[PDB]
């Protein structure tokens, strides 16, 4: 899924 | 209160999204992850939505989000209150 830092 | 109580058991992505749309800017949630179980997730309210962060980590233990790395989640939490947790906007964390 969407991580910000990734 | 102390121990179960600083992170949100049980608690999906979205349910994290849910309740941080009834709140203000800054305003988080500690959860463990359900898509990759044993990370774990903070969840951020922005302006318009909820955003997510992994908490990052090494073999010395450290956790960190960016570059800066600390020896505890309570110092890398209380480092996000003052230095922006986003890299485009200023958004500081608050409880």
């Amino acid at each position: 899924d969407d991580y910000v830092n990734v | 209160i102390e121990f179960p109580e600083w992170f949100h058991e049980g608690l999906s992505r979205h349910q994290a999204e849910n309740l941080l749309m009834g709140k203000d800017i800054g305003f988080f949630i500690i959860r463990a992850s359900q898509s990759s179980p044993g990370d774990f997730s903070i969840s951020v309210r922005h302006e318009d939505d909820v955003q997510h962060f992994k908490v990052m980590r090494d073999t010395k233990g450290n956790y960190f989000l960016w570059t800066e790395k600390f020896p505890s989640l309570n110092k890398l939490v209380d480092y996000y209150r003052t230095t922006s947790i986003s890299k485009q906007k200023q958004v500081f964390l608050r409880d």
